[PDB]
């Protein structure tokens, strides 16, 4: 149910040794590069048919606004 | 005693003169705790330590 036999060698320290906070704000230039360059087709499939479809009831409606002024 | 005495006063005279002692060879590299942890699995032992 929850056995995998195993090999391994662990080392760890204790809590009240290391710094907690500082390891947030390190390298966010770094940080947003990485994220936007391998995301950048998963937000062209979400936000793509949705900027499309806007664009073409805008348009359709002031057409047929403009066809019924005298 | 007053006879090993006379016997370790002819015998050990040609070591080394060096006066730096114990205490200052402590006090330059002291010895600090850590809170930490080293854990080794095996799985085919039979007993755990």
């Amino acid at each position: 149910k929850g056995f995998v036999p195993m090999k391994a060698v662990t080392y760890g320290l204790s809590p009240f040794q290391q710094k907690i906070m500082p390891g947030l704000w390190k390298d966010l230039p770094t940080k947003i590069h990485h994220k936007v360059s391998e995301n950048w087709i998963s937000a062209t499939l979400l936000l793509g048919p949705l900027v499309g479809v806007y664009s073409y009831v805008q348009n359709y409606q002031e057409k047929e606004k403009l066809s019924h002024r005298y | 005693h007053e006879d090993i005495v006379e016997q370790v006063k002819k015998l050990f005279t040609k070591l080394s003169t060096d006066p730096t002692t114990a205490s200052q060879l402590v006090a330059k590299e002291p010895a600090i705790f850590t809170g930490s942890e080293v854990r080794m699995l095996d799985d085919e032992i039979p007993l755990a330590q």
